[PDB]
RNA sequence: AAAGACCAGGC
DNA sequence: GTAAGCTAGTATTGACGATACTTGAG
DNA sequence: CTCAAGTATCGTAGCCTGGTCATTAC
């Protein structure tokens, strides 16, 4: 979710770009999908299924 | 009564009589029926399931886009199992026009089996075919009747 | 909607069904399977005495599902030679992760 | 001097540093640009003087002085601003200059007469001197028409400074400038079986040749016949002129007894349509021959144009074709400007002086002179044509061509770069034509001979040699320094004979002759390539024929060549690199034209065709520089079949989707395409080492596998990873563009409802930046007031994000609005692809990473393509740059374990020099894999170890601007 | 523009190897000795350092 | 609040009439919409 | 210039999109076994026992 | 509206 | 009213079928 | 007093679909 760009650079190129990137995840064996977390709505930070950055 | 134009890839795990057709094409093309009986249910579980795109009771055309009764047009959407006759541009293709059936799915070609590449005198190097969607019932029949794939397959030339 | 991987519809996960031409023999149709179940289960089934016929197939290389044929003799039938291939897996996978880890201790 | 000391790899590096300094010097549109600044600074003086001094009269007269031309600005308020192109872009005006002459009337002040469009990167553009509104990909050469932007194609023409030897009925014709200077001699019967006489046809009068001869000065047959010099025997040629003597003497009743035969032409000229407002004197020195002096040398020149009749008869001269380019001259800008800026001042002082009549009939009351010139017509009639296309046609009056003006085209830099180097042969019916459609052998080092459209202008639109340049007009007097090389003058006697000596020829007009012709041009020769005589001078010797012709006019095509000579002074040199001025002027290069080539033994460029025999007097630069730009760097481009270099280097290099432009905050195009990753291939051509461009490649370095892949690669058909896409693999970015305009009634304005869908637009009429605009909304808002409203719509496949919107106004009130919308697409499976050999195909399976068979470091392939389609194209040249770009990907292993391991690698693969077969193989064998180019692989979906061995390697591949989601419709 | 993240074919990061690249090249290095003393084994993963062409430099200026 | 900019200086017009198209400290006729302020979701796909 | 922005990292995997794969390269080979038949490596000269190695 | 003119893809 | 200033006035890339005219002589 | 004929012209000569522009005011 973007507020301000003002890069040469375009909002698709960018996402990309962090989609690649790689986290440490030793708790994604015991976090679950987000299909399954009815303990949230996505949408910001929640234990088992989301980390906000 | 429709046509359309698309580019073409092959399919060599269907059916040689089979075409795949896209959604974006498939769900915007018509098919036309005559309610009465032996297709009420068949066609109200059509109609339940909003796969019906238009009607005309009579000759006043709502949209749908109502109950059956016996007696009106019916005019719901492609899905499998249809007939389409398909026709790469005739440029040189002067005895090309195939009957296929119709399966769906969500990219952008129209698949055919690689078997009927001879028949058309086409390849997957950027061609594109016309298919036509046969309306009336009658053309139906002389779809079906003259121009299957098991109907013409001795050849007429040779 | 990247949703349909792995989740089936309400069908079942196995399906069985015993047909009519040949005895002994049946055809289980596996969803949201592919060639990483079916090859195994493949290869552990002819390692299996009482089995004289054991195949897998995609029904169509775009579907996400396998169909396992598998005719067996009179000594056994289908339903045990799937059942003592699969538990035989667990055994072989359950002595291959002892054998990881002692050596990953090992070697520090 | 040795040759073989330099050594050849001196040799090479040297032809390396001198292509990159002639690519320095001069660029890739110096052909355009030379022409339109010849024009401003010379060629519309000599208009707007040769058009010449006019009185009308019902006195006043009125005389043109010189002609200023002031940079292009703008009067937006009463201050003067610089104008830019690119505000001549957004704002859809024209980029033009004014023109102010002088006029001085008598029965003085200066006018504006009109505004010429300026072409870019010109003298008159603002943007010659990271400048804001340039871009870094761009140089100049065109125009911006209306906000449009437009190229010249260069016109080919019939060279009209020499004679032309005809067949039809055995003709030889001298032309000139002026209609009224047309001179034919003929042989042939004007009527039993008569003897074949000449006659000629001068001012629309038949005129037997014995007469004219009479007339211009000559006083016996025997002088007559020395005038002509049969050169013995021949009793054909004895019976025409005896025939033709007796039937000179059956028309005018001794007409050899003093001014009988000029008397005779009198009357024969004079009683034709449209007679000249003249006596024959003044008509003789007037309309005869022009560039002479006595008529003594116009009876000569008359005896040597029958002499090459005659010549041509016997079957000792060759009549002229028109395919061989020595006949040939191009046409650009300066010579179609000048052509068609002459029209329009005719049609100016033609209603000048219909208008100033009037009011001169009606006392002096004349006004000042701005009333009485429209400058309108001028500046509408340059902009018209420039508009439409349609040209003036170069010797019909009243005729307009088509062919001319083309759009420039803006999909990848590389269209750019050749849609500004083409040249055209224009025919009537287009689908009969002689060979016009082929390659002749005169076209070799100048233009391409591999790359040509395949449509109905196959063959007629040509392109530029890499290294080709176009001549420009000599302005300095160059007749006066050829007497001191050793050439006499021309007397004037007609009683003394000239054997044995060569007859020179400037331009086509004879003016002297020289004994020693092997000594005259060696040493004109000599003394150009020390710069006291012009670089562009062509100077021919021609043995058959006794003639030497020398040519400094414009339209002629040169190529640089190295003189063996004068190659030992390299060693002595300094080897810093060198500038192009610097080599012309120690006579170690020369510019050559087509006639002078046929005097030259050119060794093949190759140097060690150069150095292991001396028989040469010159050698190329590079033998890959013979073809054009998009052709020259093509790898192994000598190795495929001609359709499929053809198909490479005149098709698909224009529709690959790579870079676009460095700015595109100021580019509003229907359509701009752009890869997110763009490469540079692994190979390195000999033309992409000279001029040191990236953006001439526009695609990806692919890992290619030649395999089956479960029946859905055949027919042409391509199979992708799954994996390598979502890395970025050919993403490409789009941006379209939505315009409209009002005038300065409908505005622009919300709509007031949802009548279509309204839910990003402003009060304005305009979305917000960042909108995510569907199928079916609103785009622009043309809200016609108090409703009735005329709005854009966004049609049944057209989405996007808002990247920009740009309101910009005009300078006669009308306001124009620009909204782009951005895509991203990753392939689907209809889009279409192409190797660098022609071999183009549609994606026709997406398959997942696992499911891929790999080797035996997981290595798995993007792309798999058919074995079938290799024994069939004929594009072999695919197998060798993959197999020779794994060789230059790969680590070398250190075998030796030395320090300079990567020292000895082979990356050219430059046209007509490749690499052999067995350093490919060596380097793949050091680099320890097989030398036949293939490697196990294991299935990815059983793990089994295939039975057959998989060729795979890298091949530069493009994307097309050919998709599937824009070819679905439905009626 | 950038260099990628990843190797196109394999998946390996690369994102954080092109300064350090030119810096090698910048010593005096060749090609292949640049790209051996970096880490890269598959030719693959090769060739996407030895064919960047780095366009954000252009794009910094012309705005 | 629609705001426009210069492509040519950079001064912040405030266009709401339809008037003409043209900037007060320069005299051209470009100018361009501001992006203002709003968040925008994207998939990192 | 400026760059601003808030994401959301979940878990998935390599089947879905590649940016969730955690192999950069995961492969195996099959194990070989060489015999020489030292019998008919007696008959060849070391010149040609080169150009065999 | 109608024609010109251009370009592309096939045959 | 534009006929395409007057514009040449034959004086330069097309080349065949297809239809229509000014001879001698039974 | 008409056939043939030797020119004398006429007129079509690749064709079809796409997308695009730019269209004299007097
Ligand atoms: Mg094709
Ligand atoms: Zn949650
Ligand atoms: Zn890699
Ligand atoms: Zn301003």
């Amino acid at each position: 979710e973007i507020e301000v760009n003002s890069s040469v650079l375009n909002d698709e190129f960018i996402a990309h770009r962090l989609g690649l990137i790689p986290l440490t995840s030793e708790r994604a064996m015991s976090m679950r999908f987000s299909r399954d977390c009815d303990a949230c709505d996505g949408d910001g930070q929640c234990e088992f299924c989301s980390v906000e950055f | 009564g429709f046509s359309s134009r698309s580019v073409i890839t092959g399919d060599a795990f269907r059916n040689v009589n089979e075409v795949g057709i896209p959604m974006e094409i498939a769900h915007r093309i018509t098919f036309e029926e005559r309610v009465s009986v032996h297709n009420i249910g068949y066609l109200q579980e059509l109609v339940d399931n909003k796969m019906c795109l238009s009607y005309t009771q009579g000759s006043t055309t709502y949209s749908l886009r109502t109950v059956l009764k016996p007696g009106q047009i019916v005019h719901r959407r492609v899905m499998d199992g249809d007939v389409v006759f398909i026709n790469r541009p005739p440029t040189t293709h002067k005895h090309s026009l195939q009957a296929l059936r119709v399966y769906v799915h969500e990219d952008n070609t129209v698949k055919i089996n690689p078997l009927m590449c001879g028949p058309l005198s086409a390849d997957f190097d950027g061609d594109c075919v016309h298919l036509f969607y046969p309306q009336s019932l009658t053309a139906k029949a002389e779809v079906l009747e003259l121009f299957s794939v098991d109907k013409q397959l001795r050849s007429s030339h040779t | 909607r990247y949703e349909r991987f792995v989740v089936p519809e309400g069908t079942k996960k196995v399906s069985y069904e015993r047909d009519t031409k040949i005895i002994n023999a049946a055809s289980f149709t596996i969803e949201r399977e592919d060639h990483t179940i079916g090859n195994i289960v493949r290869m552990q089934l002819h390692r299996d005495e009482n089995v004289l016929f054991a195949g897998y197939q995609l029904p169509h290389p775009l579907k996400y599902k396998i169909i396992v044929r598998i005719h067996t003799t009179s000594q056994s039938s289908p339903m045990q030679a799937y059942n003592q291939a699969i538990n035989d897996l667990d055994k072989e996978l359950d002595f291959l992760k002892s054998q990881f880890e002692a050596e990953v201790a090992k070697f520090s | 001097v040795d040759l073989r000391d330099l050594g050849e790899p001196f040799l090479q590096s040297f032809c390396k540093k001198a292509a990159t300094s002639f690519f320095d010097e001069y660029g890739l549109v110096s052909h355009q640009l030379n022409s339109y600044n010849f024009f401003i600074e010379h060629g519309l003086q000599s208009v707007f003087e040769s058009s010449g001094e006019m009185l009308v009269e019902p006195y006043a007269t009125v005389k043109f002085g010189e002609v200023s031309v002031d940079k292009p600005t703008l009067y937006s308020d009463d201050k003067e601003l610089v104008f830019l192109p690119w505000h001549a872009r957004l704002q859809n005006m024209t980029y033009s200059a004014r023109m102010k002459v002088n006029v001085d009337v008598e029965v003085t002040q200066d006018i504006p007469i009109g505004r010429i469009p300026v072409m870019v990167k010109s003298v008159l553009c603002n943007t010659t001197e990271y400048r804001k509104g340039e871009c870094a990909f761009d140089q100049g050469g065109y125009f911006v028409i209306k906000g449009a932007e437009k190229v010249f194609i260069a016109q080919e023409q019939i060279c009209t400074k020499r004679l032309w030897i005809s067949n039809s009925p055995w003709t030889v014709s001298y032309r000139s400038e002026t209609k009224r200077n047309r001179f034919i001699v003929r042989l042939s019967e004007n009527q039993k079986r008569k003897e074949k006489v000449l006659t000629v046809y001068f001012l629309s009068t038949e005129i037997p040749v014995w007469v004219l001869f009479f007339a211009l000065g000559v006083a016996s047959d025997k002088e007559a016949v020395d005038l002509i010099a049969f050169d013995g025997g021949d009793a054909s040629i004895t019976n025409s002129v005896v025939a033709s003597i007796q039937e000179a003497d059956s028309v005018c009743e001794d007409f050899r007894h003093g001014r009988n035969a000029l008397a005779y032409v009198e009357q024969q000229i004079k009683g034709t349509k449209f007679p000249p407002g003249e006596s024959v004197d003044e008509c003789l020195s007037l309309y005869l021959f022009p560039g002479l002096k006595s008529l003594t040398q116009k009876a000569r020149f008359l005896g040597y144009m029958v002499k090459c009749l005659f010549s041509a008869y016997a079957g000792k001269r060759k009549c002229e074709n028109r395919d061989n380019f020595r006949n040939k001259r191009i046409e650009l800008a300066g010579e179609l400007l000048e052509r068609e800026l002459r029209v329009h001042l005719a049609h100016a002082r033609r209603t000048m002086t219909k208008a100033m009549q009037r009011h001169l009939t009606g006392d002096g009351d004349l006004k000042p002179i701005e009333h009485y010139l429209d400058a309108s017509i001028i500046t509408n009639g340059l902009s018209r044509a420039f508009s439409t296309g349609a040209w003036c046609h170069p010797f019909r009056k009243m005729e307009r061509v088509s062919g001319v003006v083309a759009n420039l085209g803006r999909a990848n830099p590389l269209q750019s770069l050749i849609d500004l180097r083409r040249t055209r042969q224009q025919v009537l019916y287009t689908g009969r034509v002689g060979d016009a459609r082929y390659p002749h052998p005169s076209h070799w080092g100048r233009l391409c001979f591999l790359s040509t459209p395949d449509g109905e202008n196959c063959g007629l639109v040509k392109n530029l040699s890499l290294l080709g340049l176009v001549s420009t007009q000599i302005m300095e007097p160059v007749v006066e320094e050829l007497f001191d090389s050793g050439m006499e003058e021309l007397m004037d006697d007609t009683s003394t004979p000239l054997s044995g000596k060569h007859k020179v020829l400037l331009n086509g007009d004879w003016v002297g002759v020289c004994s020693d012709s092997d000594y005259f041009v060696a040493d004109l020769k000599s003394r150009r390539r020390q710069s006291e005589l012009p670089r562009q001078m062509e100077i021919k010797l021609d043995k058959d024929d006794k003639e030497v012709r020398i040519f400094t006019d414009a339209g002629r095509l040169l190529r640089p060549l190295l003189v063996v000579e004068n190659l030992h002074k390299l060693k002595q040199s300094k080897p810093s690199k060198y500038t192009f001025e610097h080599l012309l002027d120690q006579g170690i290069l020369e510019l050559i034209g087509i006639e002078e080539e046929e005097d030259c033994t050119t060794a093949w460029g190759t140097k060690q065709l150069l150095k292991q025999q001396k028989s040469y007097t010159h050698c190329e630069l590079d033998l890959s520089f013979l073809l054009g730009v998009s052709c020259a760097i093509v790898p192994f481009a000598n190795h495929d079949h001609g359709r499929r270099v053809l198909y490479q280097s005149q098709k698909h290099c224009q529709q690959a989707i790579g870079f676009c432009s460095t700015n595109p905050n100021i580019r509003c195009d229907t359509l701009s395409q752009q890869l997110f990753y763009p490469q540079r291939p692994l190979f390195k051509t000999m033309a992409s080492e000279c001029l040191q461009k990236d953006v001439l490649f526009n695609g990806q370095n692919a890992i290619v596998a030649v395999n089956v892949h479960l029946g859905f690669n055949q027919e042409d058909s391509i199979v992708m990873n799954k994996a390598s896409l979502e890395r970025g693999m050919f993403r490409s970015e789009q941006i379209r563009s939505y315009k409209a305009d009002v005038d300065s009634v409908v505005q622009f304005g919300k709509t007031h409802s949802k009548i279509g869908r309204v839910d990003s637009l402003d009060d304005d009429g305009f979305p917000f930046v960042g909108a995510n605009m569907h199928s079916g909304d609103i785009v622009i808002g043309r809200c016609t007031e108090s409703g009735t409203d005329h709005s854009v719509k966004l049609k049944h496949t057209e989405r996007g994000i808002v990247q920009k919107v740009v309101l910009s106004s005009n300078d006669d009130g009308k306001n124009y609005a620009t909204v782009s919308l951005r895509q991203v697409r990753s392939p689907c499976l209809g889009d279409k692809f192409s190797s660098m050999h022609g071999q183009k195909g549609v994606l026709g399976y997406i398959e997942e990473q696992e499911n891929f068979a790999f080797t035996n470091q997981g290595i798995v392939p993007d792309i798999v393509i058919n074995p079938h389609a290799f024994p069939s194209r004929q594009t072999p040249g695919q197998l060798l740059e993959a197999a020779l770009s794994k060789g230059i990907a790969c680590p070398m292993q250190k075998k030796k374990g030395k320090s300079d391991a990567y020292s000895k690698v082979t990356r050219h693969a430059t046209p007509f020099s490749t690499p052999s077969v067995d350093d490919i193989t060596d380097q793949l064998h050091r680099a320890g894999f097989s030398r036949s180019g293939n490697e196990r692989v294991y299935n990815g979906r059983t793990g089994e170890m295939m039975r057959s061995l998989i060729f795979m390697g890298p091949n530069f591949y493009q994307r097309l601007i050919h998709m599937s989601e824009d070819k679905v419709k439905f009626r | 523009m950038i260099i990628p993240v990843r190797c196109f074919t394999c998946g390996k990061v690369i994102g954080n190897k092109w300064d350090t690249y030119l810096d090698l090249l910048q010593a005096d290095y060749t090609e292949g000795d640049a790209l051996d003393a970096i880490g890269l084994v598959r030719y693959c993963c090769r060739r996407m350092l030895m064919t960047h062409v780095d366009l954000i430099e252009k794009l910094l200026n012309y705005n | 609040p629609v705001t426009y900019v210069c492509g040519d200086c950079g001064q912040e017009n405030t266009l709401k009439s339809g008037d003409v198209i043209q900037c007060r400290e320069c005299g051209y006729r470009i100018l361009y919409k501001k992006r203002t302020r709003r968040v925008v979701q994207y998939e990192a796909r | 210039q400026e760059l601003k922005l808030r994401a959301i990292a979940r878990k998935g995997i390599g089947k879905d999109h590649a940016k969730w794969s955690p192999a950069a390269t995961v492969t195996f080979m099959y194990e070989p076994d060489i015999i020489i038949n030292e019998d008919m490596m007696d008959t060849l000269t070391d010149d040609e026992k080169i150009d065999l190695i």
